[PDB]
């Protein structure tokens, strides 16, 4: 179960809404492991705020070191289902031109060789 | 059910 599935539309809506007065210069961000991806460890959290000042590069960074990744792992971030963002763009942008009607920016995580395995 | 904040 996904948290979109364990929690309805109109409950997601709302706390965007509160999460945003509290935050105002923070985005939601939903962060889970892609479905199909099993190397990759899972996080203990779901929920996250990130500062609108993060760019993506920094985001993968952050996301890295909470993972415990080594060397050479590498992990790709898909952002609403269908987006690979450039490294450099800023988190607040994404949210303006990437976030769900709820009101969440979605994002999973998954190795190249997991994306690729699945497209082929 | 709590966020958490990712600060670098």
């Amino acid at each position: 179960k996904t948290f979109k599935q364990r929690r309805t539309f109109e409950q997601r809506v709302e706390d965007v809404r509160l999460i945003r007065e509290q935050h105002p210069t923070k985005i939601p961000v939903i962060i889970e492991r892609y479905k199909g991806e099993k190397q990759l460890p899972v996080l203990d959290k779901t929920k996250f705020l990130v500062p609108d000042h993060v760019n993506m590069s920094e985001l993968i960074k952050i996301i890295r070191r909470r993972l415990q990744l080594n060397a050479n792992q590498a992990f790709f971030l898909l952002v609403n289902g269908h987006s690979m963002v450039s490294v450099s763009t800023p988190i607040s942008e994404v949210y303006e031109s990437e976030k769900d009607e709820d009101g969440f920016l979605y994002m999973v995580y998954a190795s190249q060789e997991t994306f690729g395995m699945k497209l082929s | 059910d709590s966020y958490e904040v990712l600060d670098l």
